[PDB]
């Protein structure tokens, strides 16, 4: 997988590696699953998320 | 904001107002707790850079809620490129003089990757621009938060459709040439925030245009990608004294 397309399948920051490699990151206040794509808020107030949608 | 709507209450909440002695100047977002990311040209006026205010958690101008918390600005942080008095480059990244509490009503907006955001938020067409600017070119200016959906256009596109500054490789413009629906001047550096995958980040400022909601014309936007390592590395580094510095770019 490359990240310039469909951004490497990753929810947030995608980094090629050298190889058919790709890696998935998070920004703070996240961290990432083991299916190696997605980002799980680690903290009350993660950026770019909106509170009182997130609750309903 | 021109043809807009009102963003309901804790919606925006990386929304910010900056106040110059108590008056509205310009808006910003906050991207952490002591960070705002505002327009270079926001502070070509300024005399006293001592009386600079950021508010976050504000909604309505004409009451005090309880949910706004008031900071002074220690910093403001301008790239060397900017010309007063110009469009080119026109971002400013703003220190509070403490950090602001985070609350359902204040939350900072992510600030991408510039990868991410060259290669995939760019191309998300529909974001997000707010602010208490004026409702209607020659109009008086909003007492609640507005809120509109703009479409981006390519640049090639952008001169095409418009019928002024050059549209420069750190600008881009989005919204409509039907006059219907824009930010305007008192929107400036304020927001323009871009949805993937659950979460927002910055992808622009509100910088300049011809008029606001004018015929034959978009809003022209900071591209903020081309400044995601040039305010990464500011955010590392110690304050200096006086509010004003000047930073090489790139
Ligand atoms: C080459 C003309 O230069 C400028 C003209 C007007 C402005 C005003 N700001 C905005 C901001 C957003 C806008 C969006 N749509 C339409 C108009 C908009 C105007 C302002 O602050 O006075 C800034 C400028 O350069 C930094
Ligand atoms: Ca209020
Ligand atoms: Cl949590
Ligand atoms: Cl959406
Ligand atoms: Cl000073």
């Amino acid at each position: 997988l490359i990240c310039v397309n469909e951004n490497g399948g990753c929810e947030q920051y995608c980094s090629d590696h050298t190889g058919t490699k790709r890696s998935c990151r998070c920004h703070e206040g996240y961290s990432l699953l083991a299916d190696g794509v997605s980002c799980t808020p680690t903290v009350e107030y993660p950026c770019g998320k909106i509170p009182i949608l997130e609750k309903r | 904001i021109v043809g807009g709507k009102v963003c309901p209450k804790g919606e925006c909440p990386w929304q910010v107002l900056l106040l110059v002695n108590g008056a509205q100047l310009c808006g910003g977002t906050l991207i952490n707790t002591i960070w705002v990311v505002s327009a270079a040209h926001c502070f070509d006026k300024i005399k006293n850079w001592r009386n600079l205010i950021a508010v976050l958690g504000e909604h309505d101008l004409s009451e005090h809620d309880g949910d706004e918390q008031s900071r002074r600005v220690a910093q403001v942080i301008i790239p060397s490129t900017y010309v007063p008095g110009t469009t080119n480059h026109d971002i400013a990244l703003l220190r509070l003089h403490q950090p602001v509490v985070l609350t359902d009503h204040v939350v900072p907006l992510c600030l991408p990757e510039r990868t991410f955001s060259e290669r995939t938020l760019a191309f998300v067409r529909f974001s997000l621009v707010s602010g208490w600017g004026q409702l209607l070119d020659r109009g008086a200016t909003a007492l609640e938060l507005m809120v509109l959906n703009v479409p981006r256009l390519m640049t090639q596109d952008c001169l095409q459709q418009s019928r002024s500054p050059n549209i420069t490789e750190y600008m881009f413009c989005a919204g409509y040439s039907d006059g219907s629906k824009d930010s305007c001047k008192g929107d400036s550096g304020g927001p323009h925030a871009t949805h993937y995958r659950g979460t927002w980040y910055l992808t622009g400022i509100v910088s300049w245009g011809q008029g606001c909601a004018t015929v034959g014309h978009f809003g022209v936007y900071t591209r903020v990608s081309q400044y995601i390592e040039w305010l990464q590395k500011l955010m590392r580094s110690e304050p200096r004294p006086g509010v004003l510095l000047r930073a090489p770019f790139p």
